[PDB]
């Protein structure tokens, strides 16, 4: 009774709709009034990624161009895109927009009947009157400009910091093995044997002064030896004597990689310390002012001299520690204002780069190899005395290099922002290089507009990822990427509602529609040049029994959404505040939970839910009643949200530095969805038992079919063994930790080592499966195949032994323990919210 | 070259539209790759202005006097800085050779109804106050070979 | 081969002081009898 | 400019020009102290806690340096105490009510000042009262987390 109407409707949903991979909405039905939604309590909202990756077995998204016409068939009032979803009258004479309701006309070469259901003949015929995701050929009226190249020009710190931390090697490695590895975007892979990359390289490096490389071939056709050319002004950027400081890649495929191998060795003996990366992303601005392209920006720490220099006032910036008098501890007011930019040099640079079509990537690595600036500045005046020495090495932090400042160089671009906390060659290098490689090579678009439009009765309120808003609605972006996540929040509009008999949340004169719709349109020209149209479209039936809508929920987008607007209250007043909103919102939404369930003997069961993998969570409700989905469900949400708790994002301050905070609320912004669960809630795998978890036959270990990983354990230290090793993953780095008691004859099987003393943090990332042992090397099959089941294949490994001082980086990620932030367990924080509810 | 008695010093700017002023000194290490820092040619920039672009201007709490015991062979007649580009003939005789067959004409596309930019009076400038920072009140001798009219910058007739 | 991935990613900086210290005096002593480090 | 001596240069701003004095004393420099042996031999000892890596300057009649001049000893916390060792955390302050847990986490202090940060010594945490303590555990970077 009033189930088979819902459930016929969910059923369109899953066979019209742009896929999950595409979009993931938080609630498959929506509310009707504004009172239901505030008793909700609970956030709705969609994750757009236009470019997602397209897994094996799933449909790609089709090509559908209009002919010598010329014309995107178009609503006239709103100008959203032709779905599946419009309604056609007359005889499909004419059809009426899902979105705003208008009756466009049908043009001329358009003309096809109906059948008996009202829907057109050839429906299926043309695919994107099928499919929610549809790839347009857009005609000459929306370019205004030739397409352009993929286009890449690289910054490099060479100063005497950065070339002792291995940042100049390890990058020019990294650049090079990315221009070679055959996936450059602009290469022709559709195998004509014909010389046109048509990719564009630059070269510039950076000390106090700014330096540019000249690449392009000699007129006379012989081959011209690479060029350095000093430009010491740096407040007025200018362009040395060349005109091939910008050159394509093809016609200098050998001076582009004989640069690259002579710039570690050129700036290897480089005495100078300051850097002036302001006047350097400036340079590279002038170089592509008619081309574009994008910003490899490699930066140590913040510009000391030449132009956008901020100054930070009131001696905040030893909040981190490098002041011994008093004065900066006692105050977590002020801490909120670390967190933002301190000037607005940066959002007017980042709009000058937007309007030029051009994106700025940071990969910001401060040195922790004891820097000499740190204590040799001109002293004068005033004291002496007594007694030293013995102990402690150093426990050496990562040096204040003020993210917060330079983040709009990327955020609002939509580039991309990377880390490295301590850069060393021998642990970092491994994961900036495969940045590099991934960064480069991934699907990529590029002077790309989108536009974010939702019916009638409906509006945005809150906009996320890394982006420029140009008007109210008008994403633009720079480049846009496979990883670009934008995630929108929507609510009811009372004020459309109160201009006559309309207040139905759009429904046609037809005779009774209640669908709400979201339209994700995005123009790109693509790396092999010519001009897109990405349309996604999806939607929810309009439902008013909040039985219903609760349990079409989606635990995890639902958690997302609370995640992300947490970090905009903590931007706007206190990460205190922001802390209690977390925990407040999961009360009012569990308290929802349990009274749409009837089960009230439930209630005492004080459980983890059955965790599947990211990804296969809507398959789990075939055999259960809608009472025991929704319990796990709400279950589920406090897990994630007490993990966000516990994680980098909400600790307090004594334990995570400020620019490390930066980078977490960065990334949670801009993340997907099923990295942002796996941030929250880390992955922990079993390496011990190995032998056990296999099949008589030992099904050979090669990712064609794949490598076996049943156990996903439980995030609380009771199941840890001492002689176990665990590996957990957190999508942003990797802990293997290692007991006291574990089989020598393991441990030579993986490290080659014959103690657990033989073992040290740095090395032995790389020393797994040498040995090449066949329990070693299916510990190298475990550490690949997480690494590679994710987008990116950068994410560092960092074993950790018991009874070294980085075993507390473990410690804490196991999140239904006990932390230094949270002395709660998942068992006591459910009885929280459920006493607050 | 040659003609220079093997102990003299030397240094040398090639300037188009813009100056520049090459890198002679340095190490053994990085013998294979030319550098020029450049200056803008349409601009005036002062003595003053030129050697702190360069390094070459005086630092005022510059005394560290005579007191490193195990400077390896150091010019004593050169600061370190000055040293980049003012080097004696004998020693700099492979790169100031290998500047000179690289040395080709003003890559700047020249209208056909108008002359090529010529900074000459900057390159005046920029070797003068180089001598000013680096070699006060010592032998000196600025030989400029032009080829026409100064066209742009400071000191241009047309 | 897997002696020289090994080698090649580990800078003199990770290298155990001493081992780092004995190189430095035997490559200034090396330059000293011969004749910046050739 | 930011301390060097201010006094100390305005004493041997002179130094009779024989013998004048050709370090300019910063912030916390010391003496050593240049026991002769009459042999030719000379020892010299020296007492400077700050953590940081301290440059030993030798001189040669105070006018010319000596040897590899400056040389870096790698000066560093010591010996854990008594007094200086401090705890943080809401143990200090208000518990949780219910038994949650709270946390006094303590860091371990040499005898001047400097952070230890090598962590096996053991502190008596009593527990007089109704607060009875579950577990004090070494961080092993210097602090201690008791609950």
């Amino acid at each position: 009774s009033t189930g088979s109407a819902a459930q016929q409707v969910l059923q369109e949903i899953q066979q019209f709709n742009s896929p999950r991979y595409f979009t993931r909405a938080s609630v498959a039905r929506v509310p009707h009034s504004s009172s239901l939604q505030q008793k909700l309590h609970l956030p709705i909202g969609l994750f757009i990624r236009p470019l997602a990756p397209i897994r094996p077995g799933s449909p790609t998204v089709p090509s559908v161009n209009f002919g010598n016409c010329g014309v995107v068939v178009r609503c006239k009032r709103c100008r959203t895109y032709i779905n599946p979803f419009v309604h056609w009258e007359a005889h499909g004479r004419r059809w009426s927009c899902n979105l705003c309701g208008y009756v466009n006309d049908t043009p001329q070469f358009y003309m096809r009947g109906l059948d008996e259901k009202g829907k057109r003949e050839d429906r299926f015929e043309r695919a994107e009157l099928s499919m929610g995701s549809v790839e347009f050929v857009a005609p000459a009226d929306y370019m205004i400009r030739p397409p352009q190249p993929p286009a890449y020009l690289f910054l490099i710190d060479v100063s005497a910091t950065a070339v002792a931390s291995g940042l100049v090697e390890s990058a020019c490695a990294g650049i090079r093995a990315a221009l070679t590895s055959g996936k450059l975007p602009g290469c022709t892979d559709s195998g004509a044997g014909r010389g046109d990359s048509r990719t564009m390289v630059g070269i510039v490096t950076y000390d106090s002064a700014v330096h540019f490389y000249a690449l392009g071939s000699a007129s006379g056709g012989g081959k011209r030896r690479p060029q350095v050319l000093v430009m010491p002004e740096i407040d007025d950027v200018f362009l040395p004597l060349s005109d091939d400081l910008f050159v394509n890649f093809a016609e200098n495929r050998d001076a582009v990689l004989e640069a690259l191998d002579t710039i570690p060795s050129l700036w290897r003996s480089n005495g100078c310390i300051d850097n002036c990366m302001g006047s350097a992303v400036k340079a590279a601005l002038l170089v592509m002012k008619h081309v574009g392209g994008k910003i490899l920006l490699f930066a140590s720490f913040p510009p000391t001299v030449g132009a956008l220099v901020t100054k930070r006032s009131g001696g905040l910036a030893g909040a981190d520690g490098a002041g011994t008098d008093g004065g900066s501890r006692q105050q977590p007011d002020r801490e909120v204002e670390l967190l933002k930019p301190a000037s607005e040099a940066y959002q007017q640079f980042a709009q000058q780069l937007t309007q030029s079509q051009v994106s700025v990537d940071l990969f910001i690595a401060p040195s922790s190899c004891a820097s000499p600036a740190a204590g040799n500045v001109p002293p004068t005046g005033t004291y002496a005395g007594g007694k030293p020495g013995s102990g402690a090495p150093g426990l050496v932090t990562a040096p204040y290099c003020d993210l917060a400042t330079i983040l709009p160089l990327a955020e609002l671009t939509g580039g991309e922002v990377r880390y490295y906390s301590a850069f060393s060659r021998l642990q970092h290098s491994q994961q900036l290089e495969n940045d590099i490689v991934h960064i480069i090579t991934r699907t990529t678009g590029w002077e790309a507009v989108m536009r974010i439009r939702v019916s009638r009765g409906w509006k945005i309120s809150a906009r996320h990822g890394r982006f420029f808003l140009r008007g109210t609605d008008l994403f633009v972006l720079p480049t846009v990427n496979a990883d670009s996540t934008f995630s929108i929040l929507m609510e009811l509009d009372e004020q459309a509602g109160a201009g006559g008999p309309g207040n139905a949340l759009v429904t046609p004169p037809s005779g009774g529609d209640n669908v709400v719709a979201v339209q994700a349109a995005l123009l790109y020209t693509n790396s092999d040049g010519e001009r897109r149209i990405r349309v996604h479209t999806f939607c929810m039936p309009v439902s008013q029994n909040i039985q219903d809508i609760v349990s079409s929920m989606d635990p995890e987008v639902v958690t997302c959404l609370l995640i992300q607007q947490a970090i905009d209250q903590s931007l706007r007043s206190k990460i205190a505040d922001g802390r209690a909103f977390l925990q407040t919102s999961c009360s009012q939404l569990l308290s929802v939970l349990h009274s749409v369930g009837s089960s009230t003997q439930l209630a005492a069961s004080y459980a983890l839910p059955s965790l599947p993998h990211y990804g296969a969570v809507a398959a789990a409700s075939a055999g259960n009643p809608a009472g025991g989905a929704l319990l796990e469900a709400g279950r589920l949400v406090a897990l994630f949200i007490l993990g966000v708790l516990k994680s980098n994002a909400f600790r307090p301050v004594k334990e995570v530095s400020t620019d490390k905070r930066v980078f977490s609320w960065s990334r949670l912004l801009a993340l997907p969805v099923d990295r942002i669960c796996a941030y929250v809630h880390p992955r922990m795998l079993p390496l011990h038992n190995l032998s056990n978890f296999g099949g008589p036959s030992d099904r050979v270990l090669d990712g064609q079919e794949e490598v076996i990983l049943p156990p996903a354990l439980r995030l609380t230290a009771e199941e840890m063994t001492q002689d176990g090793a665990y590996l957990l993953e957190n999508g942003e780095e990797m802990l293997l930790w290692i007991g006291r008691s574990i089989s020598p004859q393991w441990l030579a099987s993986v490290f080659g080592a014959h103690s657990l003393d033989c073992v040290h943090p740095d090395v032995a990332a790389a020393s797994i499966g040498d040995s090449q042992d066949p329990v070693g090397l299916r510990v190298r099959a475990v550490v690949q195949s997480v690494q590679g089941e994710h987008l990116c294949n950068a994410m560092r490994l960092l074993v950790i032994r018991q009874g070294d001082p980085s075993e507390q980086k473990f410690f804490a990620q196991l999140m239904e323990d006990r932390v230094p932030s949270l002395l709660l367990t998942f068992a006591e924080f459910l009885q929280k919210v459920d006493m607050r509810s | 070259l040659a003609l220079m008695p093997s102990d003299a010093m030397v240094g040398i700017i090639t300037y188009g539209a813009m100056a520049m002023l090459h890198e002679l000194g340095g190490g053994s290490e990085n013998v294979d790759v030319m550098k020029a820092h450049v200056f803008r040619g349409n601009k005036e920039l002062t003595s003053t202005q030129i050697q702190q672009q360069l390094g070459l201007a005086r630092s005022a709490n510059a005394y560290v006097p005579a007191g490193g015991p195990g400077a390896p062979a150091g010019s004593p007649l050169l600061r370190p800085a000055a040293a980049r580009f003012i080097q004696p003939v004998g020693e700099c005789e492979y790169k100031l050779t290998s500047i000179l067959e690289e040395l080709r004409r003003d890559s700047w596309p020249v209208p056909s109804d108008s002359r090529p930019m010529r900074c000459t009076g900057l390159a005046l400038s920029v070797a003068l106050a180089v001598l000013e920072a680096a070699w006060y009140q010592l032998p000196a001798r600025v030989l400029l070979f032009v080829g026409g009219a100064c066209t742009s910058g400071p000191g241009q007739v047309v | 081969s897997l002696f020289l991935e090994r080698l090649k990613r580990l800078s003199l900086a990770d290298f155990p002081c001493t081992f780092r210290g004995l190189l430095y005096l035997l490559a200034d002593a090396v330059d000293a009898q011969l004749r910046h480090v050739t | 400019e930011e301390d060097y001596d201010s006094d100390a240069e305005r004493l041997n701003q002179y130094r009779p020009p024989a013998s004048r004095a050709t370090h300019r004393r910063r912030k916390d420099t010391l003496d050593g102290y240049v026991y002769n042996h009459g042999d030719g031999t000379y020892t010299v000892h020296y007492y400077c806690t700050r953590a940081a890596r301290h440059s030993i300057y030798v001189y040669l009649n105070d006018q010319i340096l000596v040897g590899d001049s400056p040389y870096r000893v790698n000066v560093t916390p010591g010996s854990t105490d008594g007094e200086n060792c401090e705890a943080y955390g809401d143990g200090t302050t208000f518990f949780a009510l219910g038994g949650d847990f709270s946390e006094i986490v303590i860091q371990a202090k040499d005898a001047h000042g400097n952070k230890v940060k090598t962590g096996g010594d053991k502190f008596t945490v009593a527990a007089s009262g109704a607060a009875k303590i579950v577990e004090i555990t070494d961080m092993k970077d210097g602090t201690y987390w008791v609950k």
